Parts: C-alpha cells; sequence; structure tokens
C-alpha cells in the first residue's frame, strides 16, 4: 500500500516538488498503484498548482476507485467548475447530492454555478439550502451577487446587513454593504461601514476609494485627497485613482493640475466615458472650448444615454460659432434628461440670447417643473424669470 | 529503508529513540539506535504507521513514550500497550495484512512464489474479501482484482491520518489522568479528544493548509502554540484553540521548525531563516546562501546559546553561533530530524539521519507633474484661438474618417485582412535562416460552437525565387477554440539574396473570392 507514508508528504509540504515527484514514480511502481495517497498528492497538488486537467483526471480515477463516495464526485464537479464547464458540473453534484443530502457545499457549488448559468431561482433557491444548512460568508455574497444581478438593492440590503450582523470582520462583507448604501440615498452609513473597514485594514484600496469618493462629494477635498494620498503608492497607476485625484484639485480651483492628473487618468483607460466628462468640464470652465467639445463629444460616444453631456457639448458649442448644433443637442438633452434643471435653464439662456424670448419661457418652465442647491443656478433661475 | 522519527527519551542511560519504515509503514521494532555503539538496547516493535517524535517528563519512568504514527491513527506507548480512547488503538500488528497476510507466510515477496498462491485465498476465508484489508501490500497485481467488485464487503472508519499532537504534561506519569489531547491531522484538523467524557472538545481548521511541524517542538512553556501554513504564514494560534495572532511575514514556505521555548526558529525558501519570538517580533534573521531542510538548536545553558544544525537543499550542512560561521561540507542527501546523541554525561554529541539508508553522527508629497513655461502659452493660445482649432480638427477627422473608410473598402476588396458571418483569423509566421524556412500558419475558427468544414489554402509566390512543394492544400475541420499550425518548407532558390513576398489565401472550395488572405515578407536566404 503506502509503506513510505509521509515519505512522499516531505518534500510536498515544504513545495519541493521534485523528489515528492519523482518519488511518486517510483513509490508508485514499488507498490504497482492502489496506494491512494500518491494519487491524491497529484491531484490535490496538481490543483494548487495552475494545472486543473491532471487534477480531474486523477479525481476521475479516485471516484472510480470509490464510485459510493460523495466527496470525490464533489471533487471532480469542483475541478470540472474551475474549468468553463458548469452544466456538468451540476449534473455531477447532483450525484454527489444523492449520496449526502446535509452539506453546505454541494448547494453552494450549484448556486455559484447556476448563476453562471443565468438560471436565477434554482440559484437563489439553492444557495437559500447553503444558507439554512450551514451559514457561510461566500454564500450570503453570492446571494447579494443574484439579488444585485437580477433586481434591486433592496433586495441586497436585507442580505447583506444579516451577513455582517455575524462573523463582522470580513472586510468584503462591509465594504460591499457601504457600497450599496453609497448606491442609495443613505451617505451615514455607508460612512459608518467604510470606517468600520478601515479601522480593520486602514490601507484598503477599494474602502478609500468610496470613502475618498463620499468626501469629495461633500467638499471638504483636502480629507479625499489625504485618503487619497494613504494608497497613492500601492496603485500608482490605476484610472480611478487619479479621476478621483484630478476631481480633488478641480475642487479646489487648481485647474491645470486637476488637466494633469486627469490626462493622465485618460492616457491609462482611454474608453472610460467618466474621465472624458470630467476633461470636458475642466476644458470648459477653462474656457477652452475647443478641448471640451472633444471630450465631451467622446464621453457621449461611449455613454449615450445621458443628459448633461448634450447639455455640456451645446454649452461648449455655443462658444464654438456654431448654435444649430447646440439646439439639436440642448433637444437630445430635455428629451434624455428627466431630473436636472440645470439643461433646461442652460437650454432657456441659450434661447434668450438668441432673440427669441418665447420658448425660453417654455424652457423655464419645464426647469421649474424639474424642481435646488447650486449657489450660481440660483441667480440665473430669477435673472431670466424677471428679464422674460 | 527509509525512516521518520528521531528523539532522545534520556535519562534511561543515553537511550536514543529511531522510528524506521518497512514494508508497509511497519516498525519491526522502533529501533533504539545507541548512537557510540550501534546496538539495540530495548526493542520497540508493535507499530503499523511511521512515528516521528516522543515526548518525556520529569516524573516519568522513562521507558514509555508517545508515538505520533503517520497512518491510520496514534499509538502512545506503555510499555507494549498502545492504549488510546475509541478510535486511535487500531490493532498495532497490521490489521489490513493480517486478515490476508495469512496467505504469504511461506517466504518473502518475490513473483516466483505468488504465482502459487492460488488456493490460499480460498482455503481460508478470514473476511469475506473485505475491501479494506484484501489489497494491502503482498498479493498477486493482476488475478484478484477482479473479485474486488462481486464481494464489496463494507468497512469501517476512524480519525484521519496525522502528523503531531498536543497532550497534557502535569498529570503524565499515570497515562489516565490526561485530559486535553489536540493532535493535528494532514487535513489540517487538530482534533481536541478528552478521556473524561469520550468526547470531541474543539477543532483546529483555522489555516486550512496542511503544517509541517505542528507545534514547535510539541509545546511552547507560554503555549503560544506555532501552527506553520504552507503558504508562507506562521500562527500564533494557541494551546487550546485560542484567538489567532498571524505573523505572514515571511518571503516564502516555511521549512521546519523547532522552537527552544524562547524564539521560533523557522526555515525560508528566499535563503535565510527567520527567528520569531511568542508575540511575533522578529528577534533575528540568519542569511544561508541555499534553501534549508530542516534545522534545531540544542539545550539551554544560558537562554538558548548553543549550535545550530541547519541543513540545505544541495546535500550541505552549515553549522552556526547565530552570528558566527563554522561548517559547510557535504554529508546528507536528505535529513528527518537533527537531535541529540549525548552519551557519556558529556557536553553535546549529535545524529543526523539521512535518506539513503546511514545514520550519521559527524562532528567537524505626490507626484503631481509640473508644467513649464510652455504650457502656458499654449492654454493661451487654446483660449485666444479656440474656435479654428476645433474647426480645423473636426475638418481633420472628416477627412480621417473618408481615408480609413477608402482603405477599409479597399482591403475588403482585395480581401487582405487576416481576420476577416464567416468566423476566421490566420496570421503566418516564418522561423529559420539558411535557405529553407519553415512557414506556419495558425489558422483558427472563432465562434462559439460552429465548424468550417470545406475551406482550402493557396500560396502565391514567384515560382524563380521560392520553392513550395505543396503550394496548395485542404485544412483540417477546424473545431472552434483551437490554433491549427499548419506547416510548410519554403526555399530560396536564388543564388543572390533576393526577398520576395508571399501571400496565403483561405478560400472556400465552391467559391472563387479568397476568404482571408496574409502576406509575409520573406528573408534573405544565407545561402551557399
Amino acid at each position: 500500500l503506502e509503506k513510505q507514508n509521509w515519505l512522499i508528504h516531505l518534500y510536498y509540504i515544504q513545495k519541493d516538488y521534485e523528489a515528492c515527484k519523482a518519488v511518486i514514480k517510483e513509490q508508485l511502481q514499488e507498490t504497482h498503484g492502489l496506494c491512494e495517497y500518491a494519487i491524491y498528492v497529484q491531484a490535490l497538488i496538481f490543483r494548487l498548482e495552475g494545472n486543473i486537467q491532471e487534477s480531474l483526471r486523477l479525481f476521475q480515477m479516485c471516484a472510480f476507485l470509490s464510485p459510493q463516495c460523495a466527496d470525490n464526485l464533489k471533487q471532480v464537479a469542483r475541478s470540472l467548475f474551475l474549468l468553463g464547464k458548469h452544466k456538468a458540473a451540476i449534473e455531477v453534484y447532483n450525484e454527489a447530492a444523492k449520496l449526502n443530502q446535509k452539506d453546505w457545499e454541494i448547494c453552494h457549488n450549484l448556486g455559484v454555478c447556476y448563476i453562471y448559468l443565468k438560471q436565477f431561482d434554482k440559484a437563489q433557491d439553492q444557495l437559500h439550502n447553503a444558507l439554512h444548512l450551514n451559514r457561510h460568508d461566500l454564500t450570503y455574497i453570492m446571494l447579494g451577487k443574484i439579488f444585485l444581478l437580477k433586481g434591486d438593492l433592496d433586495k441586497a440590503i436585507e442580505i447583506y446587513k444579516k451577513a455582517v450582523e455575524f462573523s463582522p470582520e470580513n472586510t468584503e462583507l462591509l465594504t460591499t454593504l457601504g457600497l450599496l448604501y453609497l448606491q442609495l440615498g443613505i451617505y451615514q452609513k455607508a460612512f459608518e461601514h467604510l470606517g468600520n473597514t478601515l479601522t480593520y485594514d486602514p490601507t484598503n484600496y477599494k474602502a478609500i476609494l468610496a470613502a475618498g469618493s463620499m468626501m469629495q462629494t461633500h467638499g471638504d477635498f483636502d480629507v479625499a485627497l489625504t485618503k487619497y494620498k494613504v494608497v497613492a503608492c500601492a496603485v500608482i497607476e490605476s484610472p480611478p485613482l487619479w479621476n478621483n485625484i484630478g476631481m480633488c484639485f478641480f475642487g479646489k480651483k487648481k485647474y491645470v493640475a486637476a488637466i494633469s492628473c486627469l490626462k493622465r487618468a485618460n492616457y491609462l483607460a482611454p474608453l472610460d466615458w467618466k474621465i472624458l466628462y470630467n476633461l470636458g468640464l475642466v476644458h470648459l470652465t477653462m474656457q477652452q472650448y475647443a478641448s471640451a467639445f472633444h471630450f465631451l463629444s467622446a464621453a457621449i460616444n461611449f455613454q449615450p444615454k445621458m443628459g448633461e453631456l448634450y447639455m455640456l457639448l451645446a454649452v461648449a458649442l455655443t462658444n464654438l460659432e456654431d448654435s444649430e448644433n447646440a439646439k439639436r443637442a440642448y433637444e437630445e438633452a430635455v428629451r434624455l434628461d428627466k431630473c436636472n434643471p440645470l439643461v433646461n435653464l442652460n437650454y432657456a439662456v441659450l434661447l434668450y440670447n438668441q432673440g427669441e424670448k418665447r420658448d425660453a419661457l417654455a424652457q423655464y418652465q419645464e426647469m421649474e417643473k424639474k424642481v435646488s442647491s447650486s449657489l450660481e443656478f440660483d441667480p440665473e433661475m430669477v435673472e431670466v424669470a424677471q428679464k422674460l | 529503508a527509509c525512516l521518520a522519527l528521531a528523539d532522545f527519551h534520556g535519562d534511561g542511560e543515553y537511550k536514543l529513540a529511531m522510528g524506521d519504515l518497512g514494508p508497509d509503514g511497519r516498525q519491526p521494532r522502533l529501533k533504539v539506535l545507541k548512537g557510540h555503539t550501534l546496538v539495540s538496547q530495548k526493542p520497540l516493535p508493535d507499530l503499523p504507521a511511521a512515528a516521528v517524535t516522543f515526548l518525556m517528563a520529569s516524573h516519568e519512568p522513562r521507558t514509555p513514550a508517545l508515538a505520533i504514527a503517520s497512518g491510520p491513527c496514534v499509538y502512545v506507548y506503555k510499555n507494549l500497550k498502545p492504549y488510546f480512547k475509541f478510535s486511535l488503538p487500531s490493532l498495532p500488528t497490521n490489521p489490513l495484512e493480517q486478515d490476508l497476510w495469512n496467505q504469504a507466510k511461506e517466504d518473502q515477496i518475490d513473483p516466483l512464489t505468488l504465482k502459487e498462491m492460488l488456493e490460499g485465498i480460498r482455503e481460508k476465508a478470514e473476511v469475506p474479501l473485505s475491501v479494506q484489508s484484501l489489497r494491502f501490500l503482498p498479493l498477486e497485481l493482476s488475478e484478484m482484482e477482479a473479485f474486488v467488485n462481486q464481494h464489496k464487503s463494507k468497512s469501517i472508519r476512524r480519525q484521519t491520518v496525522i502528523t503531531t499532537m498536543t497532550t497534557l504534561k502535569k498529570n503524565l506519569a499515570d497515562e489516565d489522568a490526561v485530559s486535553c489531547l489536540v493532535l493535528g491531522t494532514e487535513n489540517k484538523e487538530l482534533l481536541v479528544l478528552d478521556p473524561e467524557a469520550f468526547t470531541i472538545l474543539a477543532k483546529m481548521s483555522l489555516p486550512s493548509v496542511p503544517a509541517f511541524l505542528e507545534a514547535s517542538g510539541q509545546f511552547d512553556v507560554e503555549f503560544r502554540l506555532a501552527a506553520a501554513c504552507r503558504n508562507g504564514s506562521i500562527y500564533i494560534l494557541r494551546r487550546d484553540s485560542k484567538r489567532p495572532k498571524y505573523c505572514i511575514e515571511l518571503g516564502a514556505q516555511p521549512v521546519g521548525l523547532v522552537g527552544v521555548h524562547k524564539v521560533l526558529v523557522v526555515g525560508s525558501n528566499q535563503d535565510s531563516l527567520h527567528g520569531f519570538t511568542y508575540k511575533g517580533k522578529r528577534l533575528w534573521t540568519v542569511q544561508m546562501p541555499a534553501a534549508i531542510l530542516a534545522m534545531n538548536l540544542l539545550e539551554q545553558h544560558s537562554r538558548g546559546l548553543q549550535a545550530v544544525m541547519a541543513a540545505l537543499a544541495n546535500e550541505e550542512v552549515r553549522i552556526y553561533h547565530d552570528k558566527v560561521l563554522l561548517n559547510v561540507i557535504r554529508t546528507p542527501e536528505a535529513v528527518t530530524s537533527l537531535c541529540f546523541g549525548r552519551y557519556g554525561r558529556e557536553d553535546n554529541t549529535l545524529i543526523m539521519t539521512t535518506l539513503g539508508g546511514g545514520l550519521i553522527i559527524k562532528i567537524l508629497k505626490l507626484n503631481v507633474p509640473r508644467k513649464t513655461r510652455l504650457y502656458v502659452d499654449q492654454t493661451l493660445r487654446e483660449r485666444e484661438a479656440g474656435t479654428a482649432m476645433h474647426r480645423t480638427f473636426q475638418a481633420d477627422l472628416y477627412l480621417l474618417r473618408l481615408r480609413a473608410a477608402r482603405a477599409y473598402v479597399q482591403a475588403l476588396e482585395s480581401s487582405l485582412s487576416p481576420v476577416s458571418r464567416e468566423p476566421l483569423k490566420l496570421h503566418a509566421v516564418v522561423q529559420g535562416l539558411g535557405p529553407t524556412f519553415k512557414l506556419t500558419l495558425h489558422l483558427q475558427n472563432t465562434s462559439t460552437a460552429r465548424p468550417i468544414l470545406g475551406l482550402v489554402v493557396c500560396f502565391l509566390y514567384n515560382e524563380v525565387l521560392y520553392a513550395l512543394p505543396r503550394a496548395f492544400f485542404k485544412v483540417p475541420l477546424l473545431v472552434p477554440g483551437l490554433n491549427y499550425p499548419l506547416e510548410t518548407f519554403v526555399k530560396s532558390l536564388s543564388d543572390k539574396g533576393i526577398s520576395d513576398i508571399i501571400k496565403v489565401l483561405v478560400l472556400r472550395e465552391g467559391q472563387s473570392t479568397p476568404l482571408l488572405s496574409a502576406h509575409i515578407n520573406m528573408p534573405m536566404s544565407e545561402g551557399l
């Protein structure tokens, strides 16, 4: 059988992978197979290395040796699922379940497989089962992912709260619940959970990014700038970080040192519409009007179903001696915008400056139907009112 | 005959222990070395699995021990009496042999005497060919493997395969008033069994990665138990499974761990070793040229002041006084454990257990950029002449769209794109200097699941410069997702170096317009 026992378990623990592998070719020969541990070392060890093919072969052999073992079928279905085949993984997990109906791993893996197969009813029910057998963090994460992909955060907030309720030291759960709080109107509990994460891990990049975003949103750009300084060296080339840093420097009227960061982030990701929109906005504020149109048109070509993009493209356009294009861009914007009165006010300004004063009232009434915080959109609201 | 154990169970006279591995993990005797004379003082038979490390105390009678047997289960030695609680005693003379070893009792194992053992499987039926026992080491490798399926007599279960344990020391010299037995298996499951109630108190699976030596020298005096993950971290996961402190601060995986109840001397694989304290602070690191296999440190006179026996991974040993260097010479091909060999109440004698078979004893703030005058002059020009720039860039973009569409249409006409419903992708690689080049066309079907049956490749060359044997050939059925290398041998014929292009056309067999094409500039000949 296995006389050596740990001999071919000594080079492996230290990851020698030479003597332990060569010893197999010798130990197996002496024992003429049927050892059941030499093969096992080749399997799980193979899977630890990049290879997931010989691992599948040897798990097939282990299943053939013990036809009525649920763990071997589980391992074969797992070796399948490590490849791209999820239907076969499901059909092997089923057999692994008809030999053992009391383990959470089969249900969790069926959930994550049905997730890749876009069967959300079966995945959801299987993961509910996986919770009821033995609650684990990864099952909670997959259920939250299901409830986010399928529907709304209204179904994910409950699950993530119940998850963080116990074992509250997992950074992934805290950070994802904080992100989902950002996705909704709540900005307070989001800060609470992001700080809870940052207590454990101070240099958490995925949490520092969102914390700095929230900070930038409510002014106080220097605090977010320090938050970003915390993680700048860990991720020295990441478009989101440099975009947020450029918006920090654009907040406190450092327009050139913001164009620099935004252009650097745009070079590292030329297909990211947020950086293009930011470059267009800053070049509008800098009164350049030649670059602003270019970057805003790019961001339009990358996300065309937006209202502010066409407003800013019209806005610059107005200063590029092209008023008909500004007219049609404003029409596109007002058709594609629902809850931003700035577009209506700016189109009213364009119209009134065109000498019409007729449809300017229509845009003013559209804005006043839409409606409230900006200091300079307040005055033009009342000045285009009284002068009309 | 490879060995596992090495331990000095002292105070008898100089009684040293050695656990050898027999045919299937057997200790014929767990041999006593008697290192300065190499004889057997007290033989320790009746052990079916390779033990690694004994255990002692001050009140023990020095003959019983604790054999953590890597195999089925554990067998604590109590003067030839292995007595654990409910699943760990598993018949210490091999139970999965002697149900079927009785047919292989006429002589030793050799394929001459095995082919007369045809009645011996069925003249005595101790079991109805049970699957746990019928095939352990010595039987016929081919003829009796067809009777395993039709019999299928069921089996039992027990504790999994172990490497190291943790036990009590205070009420030890009666071997029955023990309370906690926390042993480490291979599936990183330090099961905590208790004989006061025959129960399982806890199980330590928080690494869930296999340890090498679980307990830094079987315990610590501060009980800061040191599990070693096979990832590159060593834990301070305490005794009786308390809350973890975890020092990940290792550049690679740790190889070998002993302790001298003050420090944690671990190995590494980034060519060093790390001496950690009980809390996680690195007290002292030591640089070595190669990787380490197994270390130790000897007895303490002051707070841990003696020599370190550190082998290497290219048969070398290396001895140290932490700061001062002593030895580099080449004795052990591999090694299990380095312990005392002390006889005659001397200071220190060193032992070394190689893997060839010998028992060697040999003594010798940010980076935000900056913009110059050029930038402000350029921004001033943009602020004063933005309209002309916008207009001329839009005109240039219109002309660029025009010319790109023109060239795309011309390429579609000539079908010169090696990437072009009708999914394919081909590119031709040339290899080799000299008059003969190897031209391999990497062709690939790029579709979800749809093969391409009828395709064919035709080469276009200058028949005065290149001699292609088969300038036209069918291609195999292209399965979606596989790169087919289809190679040919081009040969330059011009005595003078002339580099001429070669075209390749991939096309259907019912059509005459190439599905796609490729070009290759053949390099110079370097002929003769």
